[PDB]
């Protein structure tokens, strides 16, 4: 999940 | 004590929706996305 920059 | 009134995130953030339909919080001081802001 989240974006991983 | 209730929220003050200042700024959500500090220099270097960048608020921005990610997943679907969230807004995150870009962080750029460290490069990484938070849903919430390390200073409420």
């Amino acid at each position: 999940p989240l974006p991983p920059y | 004590f209730e929220i003050p009134d200042d700024v959500p995130l500090p220099a270097g953030w960048e608020m921005a929706k990610t997943s679907s339909g969230q807004r995150y919080f870009l962080n750029h001081i460290d490069q990484t996305t938070t849903w919430q802001d390390p200073r409420k």
